[PDB]
């Protein structure tokens, strides 16, 4: 069983798409988005109160 | 040199029921009476 043999497969593996879990990204936090403005309609508010 | 048959090819997930509920933002609304007297 040492005469050998031939490899006549065309091999054609291909790897499966790997799984992506998306992150649900987020640029401003709620604090700076309530920060971000020059008039704030709560303080205003208590300040008259 | 002899080929031997080398080739041997060989060869839904959790179906179900969902209900998706979201986070309230409705602020609670209620009744207030206030009691006051001008004196002009």
């Amino acid at each position: 069983s040492s005469i050998s043999t031939v490899d006549s497969m065309i091999a054609l593996d291909i790897d499966p798409l790997e799984n992506t879990d998306f992150r649900v990204l987020e640029l401003y936090s709620q604090k700076e988005l309530r920060s971000s403005n020059v008039f704030d309609l709560e303080e205003i508010m208590r300040e008259f109160n | 040199i002899r080929f031997e048959r080398n080739i041997v090819c060989t060869s839904d997930l959790d179906e179900g029921i969902m209900v998706v509920y979201k986070r309230n933002i409705v602020a609670h609304t209620f009744k207030v009476r206030v009691y006051q007297k001008v004196l002009t």
